[PDB]
């Protein structure tokens, strides 16, 4: 038997089987729903698309997200987009495979437990299994101890480990993530007369972002060349054409996660919280933790994330530390990378929730020493 | 008009190539430039090591 | 044996490049975990036996690349994994050799 590891996460579900080097399925988490008239008779088109069908025929649906800051808030879309996992992407019987999935700390409980419920009525897999996405990271990234920053699609946060052991007063969790980075860009884009208000256009500001942006490592400094010469203007291509030039919001846009002052929030960035959470910890483990700085999501994909946040963290830092960040290439992926490892461990076989002990005991069993 | 056309891209192809050569030959002195580049900050960061150890 | 000289030949340089293998040297990169080769020549002469070019085999042992849904990104390594893959890659270049060998003795011995 094997085990399937679905990493849902907020914007992006990639999932697959236990003991793979990568997910097999990787599509946006997007429900659409068509939302004009429709006269061709015969044409015998459906109600709603998921995933990556969705993406095809944007100028046509109205795309909906069912996850918003880990969070599910949209149950019948979740549903909808397990089942097309499950079935349509890796045509599989959930009914013979247990499952592995994940979440974000400091989540509410019913989102965990409304979400074993679903696995074990609806789609009635045997097992199931629900896992923080930071250690995932941290088994994948070949470690057993570091304070690992995950940065996803909708919640970034820290987790401070220590030889396997967590430490959870140190947790942070803030809700800056490349959502609200892709409505940041699409908000200053209209400094220079581009706008995209459709749901269909949120996607080529993401596109935009993806290909175009980076983080500055002098802020100030890259403000003053933008404004001096013109060497950091680039063009991009929309579906139609009017290529768009793109001048210092090519840095602005990620520089939102050192400086949360840009779309009006309080917290402080990602560089301080994790410094916060290093000295939220323990003495006698502070320089392991400074030298195991890991780094994982798609949030942290910029180029020059890495050099910046090692900048920020030596200034923040004593002098006498060496401050290390880790930053695989494979970062988008980490989370389903460890996951796939851990669901493998032959010793976590007797980790799983098991159908029984769920009928036993409710879908309280989930907070339970079954975690 | 096909003629003109093909005229103006067979021009873009010309200046195409130029922006193309002008790729090659800065991409080949850039990365002889880094290759020296990270030659000199390895050789630096051994002898911060240096420095701080006899501090 | 039925089988040619020049198969001969490619059987004794392909255990030559397996024992070629052994020799390469990697290290750890400037400020970073990645694996880099510091030593070629014995990566230029093992290409040049197995039918490669050398930076092409270099930087597949340093950077492979893994299928994603529909993409390939690229996957880190440092000199542990690197040396693990080419200590797997030999002993899996002898075992298949070995085992054609074996089908084309049955292939001679056939009636
Ligand atoms: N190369 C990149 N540069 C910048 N941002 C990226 C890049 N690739 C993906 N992203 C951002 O990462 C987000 C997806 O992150 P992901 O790892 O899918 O988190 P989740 O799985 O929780 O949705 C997208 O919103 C996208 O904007």
């Amino acid at each position: 038997t094997t085990a399937l590891v679905c990493d849902n996460g907020s914007g992006l579900v990639k999932a697959g089987f236990a003991g793979d080097d990568a997910p097999r399925a990787v599509f946006p988490s997007i429900v659409g729903r068509p939302r004009h008239q429709g006269v061709m008779v015969g044409m015998g088109q459906k109600d709603s698309y998921v995933g990556d069908e969705a993406q095809s025929k944007r100028g046509i649906l109205t795309l909906k997200y069912p996850i918003e800051h880990g969070i599910i808030t949209n149950w019948d879309d979740m549903e909808k987009i397990w089942h097309h996992t499950f079935y349509n992407e890796l045509r599989v019987a959930p009914e013979e495979h247990p499952t592995l999935l994940t979440e974000a700390p400091l989540n509410p409980k019913a989102n965990r437990e409304k979400m074993t419920q679903i696995m074990f009525e609806t789609f009635n897999v045997p097992a199931m299994y629900v896992a923080i996405q930071a250690v995932l990271s941290l088994y994948a990234s070949g470690r057993t101890t570091g304070i690992v920053l995950d940065s996803g699609d909708g919640v970034t946060h820290n987790v401070p480990i220590y030889e396997g052991y967590a430490l959870p007063h140190a947790i942070m969790r803030l809700d800056l993530a490349g959502r609200d980075l892709t409505d940041y860009l699409m908000k200053i884009l209209t400094e220079r007369g581009y706008s995209f208000v459709t749901t269909a256009e949120r996607e080529i500001v993401r596109d935009i972002k993806e290909k175009l942006c980076y983080v500055a490592l002098d802020f100030e400094n890259e403000m003053a060349t933008a404004a001096s010469s013109s060497s950091l203007e680039k063009s991009y291509e929309l579906p139609d054409g009017q290529v768009i030039t793109i001048g210092n919001e090519r840095f602005r846009c990620p520089e939102t996660l050192f400086q949360p002052s840009f779309i009006g929030m309080e917290s402080a960035g990602i560089h301080e919280t994790t410094y916060n959470s290093i000295m939220k910890c323990d003495i006698d483990i502070r320089k392991d933790l400074y030298a195991n700085n890991v780094l994982s999501g798609g949030t942290t994909m910029y180029p020059g994330i890495a050099d910046r946040m090692q900048k920020e963290i030596t200034a923040l830092a004593p002098s006498t530390m060496k401050i290390k960040i880790i930053a695989p290439p494979e970062r988008k992926y980490s989370v389903w990378i460890g996951g796939s490892i851990l669901a493998s461990l032959s010793t976590f076989q007797q980790m799983w929730i098991s159908k029984q002990e769920y009928d036993e005991a409710g879908p309280s069993i989930v907070h339970r020493k079954c975690f | 008009r096909a003629q003109e056309r093909l005229a103006t891209a067979l021009q873009k192809l010309e200046e195409a190539e130029k922006a193309a050569d002008e790729s090659e030959r800065g991409m080949k002195v850039i990365e002889s430039r880094a290759q020296k580049d990270e030659e000199k900050m390895e050789i630096q960061e051994i002898q911060l090591k240096e420095a701080k150890h006899i501090a | 044996l039925g089988f040619t000289s020049e198969e001969k030949n490619s059987m004794y340089k392909l255990t030559g490049a397996i024992m070629h293998f052994g020799n390469m040297k990697f290290k750890l990169k400037q400020r970073e975990e990645q694996a880099e080769p510091d030593g070629t020549e014995e990566a230029d002469k093992s290409a040049y036996l197995m039918g490669l070019n050398s930076a092409d085999l270099l930087k597949g042992l340093c950077h492979p690349r893994v299928k994603v849904g529909n993409e390939y990104v690229t996957k880190g390594q440092n000199v542990q994994q690197v040396i693990y893959a080419t200590g797997a890659l030999a002993k899996a270049v002898y075992e298949r050799m070995f085992n054609w060998m074996v089908t084309r003795i049955n292939a001679t011995l056939e009636t």
